[PDB]
């Protein structure tokens, strides 16, 4: 049924080790080579190494040489991907990707993905401020406000507006990661200025995590 | 080594005409009849998918809509008809030799008439400023092309390197981005000034705008 | 389909063998395990690939050169070539000390 499935998400320390596996299924497992392949947030494609089944041979990326082991399990036909010694750097979505043994014809199926993060944070629930202009309505019939989602590690959040009741024209931003280690994002909403004393709204802030769940007007 | 530099980062059409990308080597790929030249698409947050192989060849499923074409080392995907899923980023990879490489991708967007943002400021809210912080955030809303030049500015002295940008993946409706320019103070520092403004520079702005409030 | 020869090769240690055959090059091991070991054109992305096992091309005629250089005793058994772009008749070799 030509697909791989990857392990689930990893949180590390620097200098910590990872292990991430990758399951394949309904295909001849010693008649395609894997190839393990990272892309760090919004970056491109790195190569890393890549083994043969068969008889366990290996490809590799010298960045990554005696960092990576790449072992595989013709039982469970399952490969893995060991990188220790992990860096901050080394913060990415780590791929396994298939390829044909009799020749090249391309990566044909890619995993689903393991995120990676790196970091010397510890998980920490997000402070949520308001974000509401200094003096409100000119005559201007759209106004805008939203929640801050501030210091929290790690990913991710979900907010969702007034129990979720209004979604529309709602952008909440990708998080950003600060200097400190920890995330950031913004909420933010576009309503009639007509209808904000009148109406009540509410960003609802969940980081299950941390186990954080904070409710909070504008 | 062989590096691969796909030219050029973005293009933007609307779907219907012709998509053309390039894929262009440091070194030769091809030998013996064959380049080692692949082509992926990934969309945000899946990983990638084959489309050509091995220069020319089309992966199976994939539509005919895609073709793969020159050699040596000149390489160019083409897409002709687009449909609303053809917008994302789109690799090429050579496996001539080791290591594996991958070209920096290239974005294809939807190019719509120019938009202006709407603009808005926010001050620091009373229950983050006694934690001893100060976030000013400014928000732009509906705007094209994504290029915005977003300045931070406190009382007519320019600040410099205490704010993050963060841009939405664009909206399917209408295409057009929102940005998030967020700057951060020490509350000591934040209260020993008084105007905090927002100074956006857009291309379908007749001049820049300015948001501010006073403290 | 190609012809593959000789219909068995059989030779010393540290003796290189050759048969005569996109080209692969496998070794037939049990319940249908099979394992390319050199192609024409060379496989660069193979992992672990054994540098030994040579594939030449002839000028011509469609004639290749299926190399493996100074044998070993395990290298004996049974081996195939293959066109991709159909089977060739199994052609084998031994290995004496």
């Amino acid at each position: 049924q030509v697909q791989l499935v990857q392990s689930g998400v990893e949180v590390k320390k620097p200098g910590a080790s990872v292990k991430v596996s990758c399951k394949a299924s309904g295909y001849t497992f010693t008649n395609y080579y894997m190839y393990w392949v990272r892309q760090a947030p919004g970056q491109g494609l790195e190569w890393m190494g890549g083994i043969n089944p068969s008889n366990g041979g290996t490809n590799f990326n010298e960045k990554f040489k005696n960092r990576v082991t790449l072992t595989t399990d013709s039982s469970t036909t399952t490969a893995y991907m060991e990188l220790k010694s992990l860096q901050f750097d080394d913060t990415a979505v780590y791929y396994c990707a298939r390829r044909d043994y009799r020749f090249d014809m391309g990566f044909d199926y890619w995993g689903q993905g393991t995120t990676v993060t790196v970091s010397s944070a510890s998980t920490k629930g997000p402070s949520v401020f308001p974000l509401a202009p200094c003096s409100r309505s000119t005559s201007e019939s759209t106004a805008a406000l939203g929640c801050l989602v501030k210091d929290y590690f790690p990913e991710p959040v979900t907010v969702s507006w007034n129990s979720g009741a209004l979604t529309s024209g709602v952008h909440t931003f990708p998080a950003v990661l600060q200097s400190s280690g920890l995330y950031s994002l913004s909420s933010v909403v576009t309503v009639p200025s007509s209808s904000l004393g009148t109406k009540t709204y509410t960003c609802n802030v969940d980081h299950k995590p941390s186990n954080t769940k904070v409710d909070k007007r504008v | 080594e062989i590096v691969l530099t796909q030219s050029p980062a973005t293009l933007s059409l609307s779907p219907g005409e012709r998509a053309t990308l390039s894929c262009r080597a440091s070194k030769g790929v091809s030998t013996s009849g064959y380049s080692y030249l692949h082509w992926y698409q990934q969309k945000p947050g899946q990983a990638p998918r084959l489309l050509i192989y091995l220069a020319s060849y089309l992966e199976s499923g994939v539509p005919a809509r895609f073709s793969g074409s020159g050699s040596g080392t000149d390489f160019t995907l083409t897409i002709s008809s687009l449909e609303p899923e053809d917008f994302a980023v789109y690799y090429c990879q050579h496996s001539r030799d080791l290591p594996l490489t991958f070209g920096g991708g290239t974005k294809v967007e939807i190019k719509r008439t120019v938009a202006a943002p709407s603009v808005f400021i926010f001050p620091p809210s009373d229950e983050q400023l006694k934690s001893g912080t100060a976030s000013v955030v400014c928000l732009l809303n509906n705007f094209y092309p994504r290029e915005a030049k977003v300045q931070w500015k406190v009382d007519n002295a320019l600040q410099s390197g205490n704010s993050q940008e963060s841009v939405t993946e664009q909206d399917s409706k209408d295409s057009t981005y929102s940005l998030s320019s967020t700057l951060t103070l020490s509350k000591a520092d934040y209260e020993k000034h008084k105007v905090y403004a927002c100074e956006v520079t857009h291309q379908g702005l007749s001049s820049p705008v300015t948001k501010s409030f006073n403290r | 389909p190609p012809t593959f020869s000789p219909a068995l090769l059989v030779v010393t240690e540290g003796d290189n063998a050759t048969f005569t055959c996109v080209l692969n090059w496998y070794r037939m091991s049990p319940s249908n395990q099979t394992d390319k070991l050199a192609a024409f054109p060379e496989d660069r992305s193979q992992p672990g690939q054994d540098s030994r096992f040579r594939v030449t091309q002839l000028p011509n005629g469609r004639d290749f050169h299926m190399s493996v250089v100074r044998a070993r005793r395990n290298d004996s058994g049974t081996y195939l070539c293959g066109a991709i772009s159909k089977e060739s008749l199994r052609a084998e070799l031994r290995v004496t000390e």
